[PDB]
């Protein structure tokens, strides 16, 4: 008697899954009756309660009302709700900025401690004056009467010591970082482009510790002097739009402006306006105590033998960046994988040294 | 650590003057300057360095201890924190002498830097310094310097952060431009405060204290308007949080500068009131 | 361009009219004849204007030697307004005690270092002087700016040139 | 004890009540269930509700529906609804817009060691790249060293490269996805610089592969001048795939091989220990 009294308690456990699962389907077919509303938004006041509006799903359909709601919510520039048949405005909906992965990345911060990157200590503290400033007390612009900067600029190479200093040192200062890929923006069929990047800065209105990081872009960089372009004519046409972010009535101090490249060429004097673009962070080759915090990170990753010396790899460094750290282990431990052990001798990773000095440019 | 043995070197600071001390003890002060810098903020302790500028003090002259302490802000001082304690504790001696050594604390009040430029000091310690410097030019004959000290010394320590300490030097100030005879200068001393305290709890003698003092601008313009207006807020303050002792003898002079203005939109509520018909009888005839 | 005609105390500015310069064609009707089109309505729209001369249309532009050529004749586009920099010391000096006027300066700190050597600017160059120089006393948490600040920011204020050096030219 | 006499005859019956339910429903279901309806795509994750946008370029509003799991709703998310009352049906798979724009699929070529020769010396360098992180993972994370995903190689072919970079499929026993260089740039504004995050997705998602550039010439000649700014999608099409390796990583399925005739653009950014290690000549 007591073999079933187990096996009937799973059985009723089972049956909630047999029937919890087709009863929100139950709720669907009753919903026939009323078909999925369509877009809309407020554009302006024309009547009393019925207003202007234009869905974004086809032509300019001005629909009715409904008295479920009052006019407080039906200004402008908030999502409705409207029927395609009775058309009229069913409730209000909360203004939706549709979080797409190009609108909001789905990566955020970092889950990476500090710079592994790093170990200049003027450049990269040079920035967190002008973003941890706002942050707590903007009492130090008040009394000086400027605006605050938003200024940050980076060249050289891509990728070493550049590209990944946005999910390093924006991830520890506790702010919304939302990666804006150039590659994500570039709507090959009818491109919308910069109006995308326009619905991105209603989190900073809503949330103002939000970080947005442009990577590694040259492709606005040229401006075509000849202007026999084909596609790229809309190009500089979408900038245009970028450049009204920081001209126009947005103004904030929060969202901070960082635009990378590869090469000072003939990338767009107004963008590199002394108040659009600020800090300019160089890539240089720096002494031993540039590249002293990256190689600490760079021991402890390699389980080796507690005897070297990595103070006379420093002079044999030329040409080489924190990338370039980074092969020195990781060729030096491939002549490791065959000898059964995982060991690398001083003078064995000096070998990989030199070996990255070769295969340099 | 390290500190164990410079209570070795706490001998000569007895027997021994303290100049010797201000070069051969001057050294070791060196040697626990470099063992951090900028590099860190704390590496240990930062309180024995300012002890120890505390025992220079009393010892030697006050003369050769503030040429000592200008060259320790040209460059480092340890933490920015520990600048604080080797001044400040080091003007406490000062407190239980004065005499002579007034002149000499001005000198020490040139010789820092947070006078002129605020650096990092943010507490409103220095600036009592120099209101205290102020007390003494009254006794002097100083006058139209003083309003200038601490005007724009004020917003240097703490501009939005602490009003309390900004209190007592806004009342100070226009209590200067009283004695100098200008009643338009206090009036523009006085605006980015406004009503906010009337916004946070009653702290009672604050506002008692504010419009005491704006009555005797409009003393000088011979204005009744405005004062009954500075006696509106202490009217109902007297009637909740204190007393009637002090409350009814100032509702005599409020009723009585009601009738030296053609009445108002205000005054016309003041007409009727329920307290103003009992004990003297003249607050009846003015009623 | 109705609301021109109807409220007259009105004025329509339209920002960095360059997005088009000279011409396209290409896909014809695709991504191109959007502004085409403009041309012609520009020639439309500005035909009712004069009627009530309250219309106020300002366009901005970078390179104006690339634009329309045709927009100058008279009824559309009648006299463009020319900015050069040019900037001698008597223009540059208003701009100075501008927005320092609400920043308390020491009386030691002077730009005639910087006034009298700097030649041809734009108010670019003058407004980052409030912003590197009053940068520069946020690192250092300075509450005035010196004169040694200023000329400290004078290297990367003005020249830009991160690359070889400036004005190869005499060396 | 007398209960389950009539509680076992109940809930036997309530089969066809509950679990058949579902099925039940679906008569007038499935013909809206069959693949001739309108797709969508979902846009989004008061009460509880969503937002989905077809591909017609509608967007529609709905409710909260239990025809999809919480886990299931994910931004641009390929989906299906109906051609009126706009309900989801059926999910479309990941991989929004189109995969790799070209492909050849070879499981395993002829081409293998014995059919190459003199390129022992590269392939003994070759296996500590690729093959030996695809499996064994142990030696590498207790050294720190993250393998890369590929290397780069020009020379004439027959010797290597085409046939090479086959053999390489064949041994690991891994997805073969090729798609041409000259293939990757396009006519219009980041048509082929899209699919480079497009690619990886859905190498990583299904099954391991080895993705393979032919004739890297053709994105591959810049050099320093002024005219990249003729192609813009060409240079973006390069930093996304060296900036994407570290967020893409930490698996198996994604590798990135690039070959070529002859290399005449010097990068120095190329060098890294996730991004082109060997430069074969």
């Amino acid at each position: 008697h007591r073999r079933y009294d187990d096996q009937l308690k799973q059985r009723r456990q089972n049956i909630r899954d047999l029937e919890k699962l087709y009863d929100k389907t139950e709720n669907d077919i009753k919903a026939l009756q009323s078909i999925g509303q369509l877009i809309g938004e407020v554009m302006k006041e024309l009547s009393e309660e019925k207003y202007i509006v234009k869905a974004s799903s086809g032509p300019r359909y001005i629909v009715g009302v409904r008295n479920s709601v009052d006019r407080s919510k039906l200004k402008k520039g908030v999502r409705v709700t409207l029927d395609i048949t009775t058309l009229t405005i069913m409730r209000i909906l909360p203004r939706e900025t549709d979080p797409l992965v190009y609108n909001m990345t789905s990566f955020e911060q970092g889950e990476i401690t500090f710079d592994g990157i790093g170990g200049l200590t003027e450049q990269i503290r040079e920035l967190r004056e002008v973003i941890e400033l706002p942050l707590k007390n903007p009492e130090i612009f008040q009394r000086v009467g400027i605006k605050p900067p938003k200024g940050v600029l980076l060249y050289g190479p891509p990728g070493t010591g550049k590209t990944l200093l946005a999910k390093a040192v924006a991830a520890t200062i506790g702010a919304n970082f939302i990666f804006s890929p150039a590659s994500g923006i570039v709507d090959k069929y009818i491109g919308e482009s910069a109006r995308i990047i326009r619905e991105m800065f209603a989190y900073a209105k809503e949330h103002e510790p939000c970080i947005i990081f442009m990577d590694e872009v040259d492709a606005i960089g040229g401006r075509r002097f000849s202007e026999g372009t084909s596609a790229d004519r809309e190009i500089q046409r979408t900038l245009m739009e970028l450049l009204t972010q920081m001209d126009g009535f947005d103004n904030l101090g929060q969202t901070k402006i960082i635009m990378a490249t590869n090469r000072p060429d003939t990338l767009d004097p107004a963008l590199l306006r002394p108040g659009r673009l600020d800090r300019k962070v160089e890539i240089p080759l720096p002494n031993e105590a540039g590249r002293l915090e990256i190689f600490k990170i760079h021991t402890a990753k390699v389980k080796k033998t507690g005897e070297f010396d990595f103070e006379a790899a420093v002079k044999m460094s030329d040409g080489f960046n924190g990338a370039d750290i980074r092969n020195c282990a990781t060729e030096a431990g491939f002549f490791a994988i065959r000898d059964d052990r995982d060991h690398i001798n001083p003078d064995d990773l000096m070998k990989a040294v030199r070996k990255v000095a070769e295969v340099k440019k | 650590k390290d500190y164990s043995q410079i209570l070795k070197e706490e001998f000569p600071k007895i027997d021994s003057l303290a100049q010797n001390d201000c070069n051969s003890a001057l050294d070791q002060l060196l040697v626990l300057e470099k063992k951090t810098r900028q590099a860190s903020d704390l590496a240990s302790s930062k309180e024995v360095l300012a002890k120890i500028v505390d025992l220079l003090a009393s010892r030697n002259k006050w003369d050769d201890l503030n040429e000592q302490l200008t060259l320790l802000s040209k460059k480092h001082g340890q933490l920015k924190l520990s600048i604080q304690y080797m001044i400040q504790k080091v003007m406490e001696y000062l407190k239980s002498s004065k005499s002579l050594d007034l002149n000499t604390r001005i000198s020490v009040i040139e010789t820092i830097r947070v006078v002129t430029e605020n650096k990092i000091f943010v507490e409103v310690e220095r600036a009592r310094v120099t209101k205290d410097l102020v007390e003494i030019k009254k006794e002097e004959g100083k006058i139209d310097e003083a309003a200038d000290i601490l005007c724009e010394l004020q917003v240097e320590t703490y501009g939005s952060m602490e009003m309390s300490e900004k209190i007592q030097f806004i009342l100070e100030q226009m209590e200067l431009s009283i004695l100098k005879g200008d009643y338009s200068q206090a009036t523009v001393l006085s605006r980015k405060i406004l009503k906010k305290t009337f916004k946070n709890p009653k702290y009672e003698s604050l506002k008692l204290e504010y419009y005491n003092l704006l009555v005797k601008i409009s003393l000088h313009k011979r204005e009744y308007l405005e004062v009954a207006q500075y006696l509106q807020e202490i009217y109902q303050t007297d009637a909740i949080k204190s007393d009637e002792a002090k409350w009814k003898p100032v509702l005599s002079h409020i009723v009585y500068f009601l009738v030296l203005s053609p009445y108002g939109n205000l005054q016309n509520d003041l007409i009727h009131k329920i307290q103003n018909d009992n004990n003297l009888k003249k607050l009846e005839s003015q009623e | 361009f109705r609301l021109a005609r109807e409220n007259a105390p009105s004025i329509i500015f339209i920002d960095e009219v360059d997005s088009i310069a000279t011409k396209r064609f290409d896909a014809q009707t695709g991504s191109d004849r959007e502004v085409q089109r403009i041309l012609i309505e520009l020639l439309t729209q500005m035909d009712g204007f004069d009627q009530s001369t309250n219309v106020k249309v300002i366009m901005a532009t970078n390179r104006a030697d690339t634009l329309d050529p045709a927009l100058l004749r008279p009824g559309r586009l009648d006299r463009k307004i020319e900015f050069p920099s040019l900037r001698d010391r008597r223009e540059r000096r208003l701009i100075f005690g501008t927005i320092a006027s609400k920043m308390s300066l020491a009386p030691e700190a002077d730009l005639d270092s910087l006034i009298i050597r700097n030649d041809s600017l734009s108010g670019a160059v003058i407004a980052a002087i409030m912003q590197e120089a009053g940068l520069r006393a946020v690192r250092k948490n300075r509450y005035v700016i010196l004169q040694s600040d200023l000329e400290e920011a004078y290297a990367t204020q003005v020249k830009t040139d991160n690359t070889v050096d400036k004005f190869d030219f005499y060396k | 004890i007398r209960i389950f006499r009539s509680e076992l005859q109940r809930l036997s019956h309530e089969n066809n009540v509950m679990l058949e339910k579902i099925k039940d429903n679906k008569e007038k279901i499935k013909n809206n269930r069959q693949l001739p309806y309108l797709v969508a795509n979902v846009v989004e994750v008061v009460g509880k509700a969503a937002v989905v946008k077809t591909s017609s370029r509608q967007t529609v509003f709905l409710p909260m529906v239990g025809l999809v799991d919480p886990d299931k709703l994910k931004p641009n998310d390929l989906v299906g609804v109906n051609k009126d009352s706009y309900l989801i049906l059926d999910t479309l798979p990941s991989e929004f817009d189109s995969r790799v724009k070209a492909m050849e699929v070879d499981e395993k070529p002829t081409e293998t060691y014995s059919d190459v020769g003199g390129l022992d010396k590269q392939i003994e360098e070759l296996v500590e790249a690729i093959v030996l992180p695809m499996k064994r993972a142990d030696k590498f994370k207790d050294m720190g060293i993250r393998a890369p995903k590929g290397a780069l190689m020009y020379g004439p072919p027959g010797t290597g490269k085409t046939l090479l970079a086959r053999a390489c499929a064949a041994q690991t026993n891994a997805t073969f996805l090729k798609l041409a260089a000259p293939q990757l740039v396009q006519m219009y504004i980041g048509e082929g610089a899209k699919l480079v995050r497009d690619a990886f997705a859905l190498a990583k998602e299904k099954a391991p592969t080895i993705i393979f550039i032919d004739e890297l010439d053709a994105i591959g000649t810049k050099r320093f001048d002024s005219e990249k700014s003729g192609d813009r999608e060409v240079q973006r099409t390069m930093l996304e795939l060296l900036n994407q390796l570290d967020g893409f990583s930490s698996d198996d399925r994604v590798k990135v091989l690039a070959a070529t005739n002859r290399v005449d653009v010097l990068d120095p950014a190329l060098l890294r220990s996730g991004r082109l290690d060997r430069k074969i000549e």
